[PDB]
RNA sequence: CAAGGAACUCUGCAAAUUAACCCCGUAAGUUAGCGAGAAGGGGUGCUUAUGUAAAAGUAAGCCGCAGUGAAGAACGAGGGG
RNA sequence: AGCGAAAUUCCUAGUCGGGUAAAUUCCGUCCCGCUUGAAUGGUGUAACCAUCUCUUGACUGUCUCGGCUAUAGACUCGGUG
RNA sequence: ACCUCGAUGUCGACUCAUCUCAUCCUCGAGCUGAAGCAGGUUCGAAGGGUUCGGCUGUUCGCCGAUUAAAGAGAUACGUGAGUUGGGUUCAAACCGUCGUGAGACAGGUUGGUCCCUAUCUAUUGUGCCCGUAGGAAGAUUGAAGAGUGUUGCUUCUAGUACGAGAGGACCGAAGCGAGGACACCUCUUAUGCUCCAGUUGUAGCGCCAGCUGCACCGCUGGGUAGUAACGUGUCUAUUAGAUAAACGCUGAAAGCAUCUAAGUGUGAAACUAUCUCAAAGAUUAAUCUUCCCAUUUCGCAAGAAAGUAAGAGCCGUCAAAGACGAUGACGUUGAUAGGUUACAGGUGUAAGCAUAGUGAUAUGUUGAGCUGAGUAAUACUAAUUGCUCGAGGACU
């Protein structure tokens, strides 16, 4: 679904295009990030203007997912596509405009600003 | 196998 | 002892809704879910057109696909499920009764409507 | 290991079953072995069963399993099976064929058995 | 790999201990004075009652 | 403990929803009545416990044995016997009902025999993992892996005991505890569990009060369908 | 064989695409011969009309998610010894 | 002369820069070249290599991580052995 | 230089591990150069866990990111009759050096065969026979055992105790996670070669149409049942008894003092049970219940020729089982298999016909036809009007 040496997009324009997951947080062997997942990541496609360069390792959380999950509610969220958001080290991401539909499980993780800048939440 | 050395 | 296998059955009409249309496998539907981030309770709504449609019981489920700025959306509804309401909006004619070749179409991504 | 015979799949026992049925169909007496007479059976009892309503859908449906033998082709015994063997068999629900066994044989000491019809 | 120490007859004794053959069924056809198989048909196409196969 | 048990055979697991907006598994049990065979009383026996026997079937067919047992003790001609540990106050001659022992959700462990796999591998057994594919593989490239406790008499020459094994699998009487209670029907004798149940259909379960938090429960309500025509 | 896509591992070893025909477009470098099928793309089914002997080509219409629908056809680039 | 940690280099994982999130490998320069070197040839070289090595796009059960199906064996039975 | 050359197969990697504690973490305590968080040190403790990658063949090492940590060692520096060959190292060749030469180099490079069908033992399963002073059927208890025992994050307690400001709790409670395990196919997928639909080439059923065979199940898109995980449920506790380290009261010896001599205690993932599984072959062969037996009776007086009537077995159709065997349900007073009917699911408008169209084709008849396992009814087919073993309860 999502684990170690995956290249994913980038649902907002901080200056990246395509990021490759670097380890997954959680215990030891995690193996596996689900949506919401705190993830170290690298940056290796970018444009040149922005505020990141191609090199340095930041924090993103997991948007959208092709596998999706089954939420415990009943309903099933699916994609078919890989987007990932970035963080500074606190749950205020550093994008200024977050494109494309968030997941609804974030709510129970923080990041208010990543549904309060969102076009539409599934 | 063979030769050891 | 001795058995029907239809107390499968039995132990199932306590959650059905008698509201529900038909719609096979690619019709224009919109469903409606209730949200409950406080006891205000909120509407979504949820276009889309259908995928597949396949069940026994209260395991028949659909699929809704929607798509925005540029980005599809999947979803899966059990047909029998308290807070989700359920309208038929467009018909269309489909071959299959489960269209697998959408994932990879957008862009005059549509069904003729019926006839 | 390799290259080694391919044996029995598919399409070999669709044969088997089909060459069987198509020759109780003619005769009325097959010997074979238990576990392939279990087999040709179901589709005996299936073709017997569906001949009995006489239109040409079912004359074509049937056609799927039938094949010519020895002493007539496939139309002739085509014909004969609803000519007289499809309208004797009908105020009785299914079960028309039986199967009886016997000793080993002598060769591989297999056990050999009768498929036959009953009236 | 293969056997150290020779096994002599007693090994081999005791490993075909459990190896003789088993008696099958037999019973007597109604018309048929055979000593037939049980389930079965003897040489003569009888099971009893339906007739089944050739005289011989 | 104060365990309450009963008997039934698993028919088929289907979902129901309830409140909160949740999706729940959910099996189901033929519960048809058990019925008191005999009290092992502390006394006697030195034991606590009580056996029962469900699954009447036809008197003529049932052993001499048995009849004979259930003849002199009055007792309704049945196919199974068990006894529980540990189920006291029931007299000789009673009926058994599971809405009577149990609570709308209180906690329950579920027994039964697991279903059979056949003479299974290690790895699949044992949840070991497949070795290399490619490079180089020899004649094995699926099996137990090192069984070597070391090499000469000075630690080894002999395999450890019990060391996991290829062999049967299945077919033994396992249990997952901690299972809520969802749906009785006295009016059709069912009764509804969450969770997943081991064995097969058409075989022995057995609904006992959990070993963990005896006499505990928690408020589940069945989902109700609003929108109607 | 889900998702990831070399994280395997002594190293992409093995395994996967690309194949046939037709139509577009092709570098750095060179001994000016090549490199080169470079790279990278588009069409291929059916019917009718036109078009020649047949094809090819064009247009109109039709169906299927898919049309050398099956079967046989080169993975590529950059750098070095 | 030329070339130069090169298949040559002991200290060596020499220094620095490029490449990577992270580089005893790879590329370019620096040269106390322990022992480079001129027909036992030195340097550069277009095309080619079932040659070796490094990077990379697609690519995939090599792998995270195991599963199913079909056979032919292996397993039971009959004959030989 | 003691055992091996009439051969004892040598590193590392992979899988699988097991053991010791001189503890890497979690756990308890003392001291502190312990204000509190975070530490340092020492004691007690082996139940569990103790990461993923780049470089190099590598252990080691360096580096990067995590976490509770990325422990020290051993087992012929664990294990090639379980894998690999990357190397020392076999025959080829090269660069540098030594050698006047064949050639050599702890100088380095490119290429280079890993044999073996399991006897005993040991082990995991699964059986036949026999045994427990009658046989059979069941249900039991438990002698000795096996497995499970890992923890993080956020919030309340509370910015309270502490400190001054920065900073910041012990003690408990609640919610959600990773890893491992037991299962289970409702949802999601993977598979699903006698399923469905579409589809190219080709040879046939004489041609149209419709089918059949073949081309990796011919290919493609779905998909019954079953089996599976990436899927969902639970397990990871709680407490009791005796304890280590330590902590005490009372108390003298030794009028004081002192945790000890008597006594009475607190005290941890360790230890016995509390969880799960099997178990009376536990020969020391255990307990209870129901059912069965009665034909005089002799020879070398032994209870002997009649050996159930309780049941089991032979044989048969099967799977909830399954390599074979067993186990389990049923054998004409039957629903075990097969067929038929009905139904569920899948598939998606069978064929023919009618109409529109010059023709690919389109609409109605039609949500129709089809279907291995799916659910149940139904004696039509299969399981014979069969055969064998099998009782007189030894003495006190």
């Amino acid at each position: 679904m999502v684990s170690f040496m995956t290249r994913l997009n980038v649902a907002d324009n901080t200056g990246a295009k395509q990021v490759g997951i670097i380890k997954v947080l959680g215990s030891t062997r995690k193996r596996y990030a689900f949506l919401g997942d705190v993830v170290v990541v690298s940056v290796k496609d970018a444009i040149p203007s922005g505020m990141v360069k191609k090199g340095q390792v930041l924090r993103a959380v997991i948007v959208r997912t092709k596998k999706g999950q089954q939420r415990k509610d009943g309903t099933h969220l699916k994609f078919d596509d890989n987007a990932c958001v970035l963080i500074k080290e606190d749950k205020s991401p550093r994008g200024t405009r977050i494109f494309g539909p968030v997941a609804r499980e974030l709510r129970e993780r923080g990041y208010n600003k990543i549904l309060s800048l969102a076009v539409e939440v599934v | 196998a063979a030769t050891v050395v | 002892k001795i058995n029907k296998q239809a107390l499968i059955d039995l132990v199932e009409q306590k959650q059905l809704k008698a509201y529900v249309p038909e719609f096979s496998a690619g019709d224009e539907v919109n469903v409606a879910i209730k949200l409950k981030e406080k006891e205000k309770v909120r509407i979504q709504n949820f276009t889309g057109t259908v995928l597949r449609r396949r069940g026994k019981g209260i395991s028949e489920t659909f699929i809704v696909r929607k798509t925005t700025d540029g980005i599809p959306i999947e979803k899966n509804f059990q047909i029998h499920n308290p807070n989700i309401s359920i309208e038929l909006k467009r018909r269309g004619k489909v071959r299959r009764a489960y269209i697998s070749y959408m994932r990879e179409r957008s862009g005059k991504a549509a069904k003729i409507k019926e006839r | 290991s390799y290259i080694n015979k391919p044996g029995k799949t598919s399409a070999w026992r669709v044969m088997t079953v089909r060459q069987q049925v198509s020759a109780v169909l003619a005769y009325g007496k097959i010997e074979t072995t238990l576990k392939k007479a279990k087999n040709t059976q179901k589709r005996l009892d299936k073709l017997i069963t569906l001949a009995k309503v006489d239109n040409f859908n079912n004359r074509r449906q049937v056609k799927k399993w039938l094949l010519n033998t020895n002493l007539f082709d496939v139309d002739q015994l085509m014909d004969h099976l609803f000519s007289k063997v499809a309208p004797k068999y009908e105020k009785t629900p299914g079960g028309y064929s039986r199967v009886l066994k016997l000793g080993p044989r002598r060769g591989d000491a297999t056990e050999m058995a009768i498929l036959q019809l009953t009236d | 790999a293969v056997q150290q120490r020779r096994s002599s007859k007693h090994r081999r004794d005791k490993r075909r201990s459990h190896d003789a053959l088993t008696a099958q069924a037999l019973s007597v056809c109604q018309k048929c004075g055979k000593k037939k198989l049980f389930h079965r048909v003897c040489s003569c196409g009888m099971y009893g009652d339906l007739r089944v196969k050739k005289a011989y | 403990m104060e365990i309450r048990g009963i008997f039934g055979v698993k028919v088929g697991m289907s979902q129901v929803f309830t409140t909160n907006n949740e999706r729940l598994p959910i099996t189901v049990i033929y519960c048809e009545p058990n019925q008191v065979a005999g009290v092992k009383t502390e006394a006697k026996d030195k034991y606590s416990a009580t056996l029962l026997s469900f699954d009447t079937v036809e008197n003529k067919k049932l052993n001499k044995p048995q009849q004979g047992f259930f003849e002199k003790n009055n007792l309704k001609p049945t196919k199974h016997l068990q006894e529980i540990r540990n189920m006291t106050g029931f007299e000789m001659g009673q009926q058994i009902t599971p809405q009577n022992l149990f609570q709308v959700g209180e906690y329950v462990d579920v027994s039964a025999i697991s279903k059979g796999r056949g003479f299974t591998g290690a790895i699949k057994r044992w949840n070991f993992k497949i070795g290399p594919l490619g490079h180089g593989a020899g004649y094995p490239h699926r099996f137990q892996g090192s069984v070597q406790a070391g090499r000469g008499g000075a630690s080894a020459q002999r395999v450890f005991k019990g060391k996991k094994m290829s062999g049967h699998y299945g077919h033994e009487k396992v249990t997952v505890q901690n299972l809520r209670i969802v749906g009785f029907d006295e009016a059709n004798m069912l009764v509804l569990v969450s969770g997943a149940i081991a064995g097969p259909e058409g075989g022995v379960v057995l609904i006992r009060t959990a070993k963990k938090k005896p006499g505990v429960v928690k408020p589940i309500e069945l989902a109700v369908q609003t929108e109607k025509a």
